[PDB]
């Protein structure tokens, strides 16, 4: 469980960098999404996704 | 750039360098030749500064003193 | 940009960013010979994307505290 794990980190890297979080939205009902078929990627990227918001909203608190 | 028609002592006085001065920061702040709020207000204390230790400044300052500008989201008079 | 207090709002600060991020990825690459699209390129470019966005965030809504204190005191004057 080495490749699967790391290069679930790369694509999803690639997915945050090159959509902004609205062509996200969107290619998520169109099956464009670069990697849809990936469920290790896309479970990462819906992690990271978790930890820009926890973010996000821990700072808005701590300001 | 400023000390191109706010030294000769005779330009400030005008009634159109209030407008001028104005109209500088305003399009700088928007066309981004000012970044920085935080600049722009270098920007008005020093051109202030210039132009009342200078023969002919008094009117110019009371003129620009009504004039609106938009600074931190806050607009005001300077 | 950020620091220095080019962009007033969060959305401008994000557009920036991802805009900078795609012309960046390209040119430095077609500067470097390697393929924009290359996949170890996009590995060590792409790499951590979420802590250097949450390094940004932070020290743009710093910037953001501290504009908006000086825009309410500009603004309870008027």
């Amino acid at each position: 469980e080495q490749r699967a794990r790391d290069l679930a980190d790369e694509r999803s890297n690639e997915i945050i960098r090159k959509l902004t979080p609205e062509q996200r939205r969107e290619a998520l009902n169109n099956g464009t999404l670069l990697y849809q078929d990936d469920p290790y990627a896309m479970e990462a990227l819906r992690v990271k996704t978790g930890r820009n918001a926890a973010y996000l909203v821990d700072d808005d608190v701590m300001q | 750039e400023l000390n191109g028609v706010l030294q000769d002592p005779d330009m400030l006085r005008r009634p159109d360098s209030a407008d001028f001065f104005e109209k500088y920061i305003d399009n700088g702040l928007v066309t981004g030749a000012i970044p920085s709020d935080a600049q722009a207000t270098q920007l008005i204390s020093q051109a202030f500064s210039d132009a009342s230790s200078r023969a002919g400044g008094a009117d110019f300052l009371m003129r620009v003193g009504d004039k609106k500008v938009t600074l931190n989201g806050a607009t005001t008079t300077y | 940009k950020i620091k220095e207090g080019v962009f007033r709002t969060r959305e401008e600060m994000e557009e920036y960013r991802h805009s900078r991020l795609q012309e960046g990825a390209k040119v430095y690459a077609e500067q470097f010979g390697i393929d924009p699209e290359d996949v170890d390129y996009q590995r060590g470019f792409n790499g951590d994307i979420t802590e250097r966005n949450i390094s940004l965030y932070g020290a743009h809504d710093n910037f953001l505290s501290q504009q908006a204190q000086k825009g309410a005191i500009m603004n309870s004057r008027v």
